[PDB]
């Protein structure tokens, strides 16, 4: 599973049988626990 | 795949079906791949 983003320490608690974690919009949020937060972007 | 999902709960009834809702976490997923149609239940009896 490839992607671009920022790895962050996660305060959420996973389960032994859970590897990935997706929030709303069915997009990758956490990967085994490390949270994926895309780097800052916007308009100019 | 033969998936076995398990959960344990403390209950305080005598002869009933417990109420409430409980999640069922995955215990194991055996990679067996066999044909199953009939199954039994194994009981442990007592002798004296
Ligand atoms: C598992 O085995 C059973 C045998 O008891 C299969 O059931 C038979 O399947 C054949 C087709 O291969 C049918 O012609 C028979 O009428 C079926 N008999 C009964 C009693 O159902 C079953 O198809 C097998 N399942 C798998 C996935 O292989």
């Amino acid at each position: 599973l490839t992607g671009t983003g920022v790895l962050t320490e996660s305060n959420k608690k996973f389960l032994p049988f859970q590897q990935f974690g997706r929030d709303i919009a069915d997009t990758t949020d956490a990967v085994r626990i490390l949270d994926i937060t895309p780097c800052s972007f916007g308009g100019v | 795949y033969f998936k076995i999902y398990s959960k344990h709960t403390p209950i305080n009834l005598v002869r009933d079906l417990p109420q409430g809702f409980s999640a069922l976490e995955p215990l194991v997923d055996l990679p067996i791949g066999i044909n199953i149609t009939r199954f039994q239940t194994l009981l442990a009896l007592h002798r004296s």
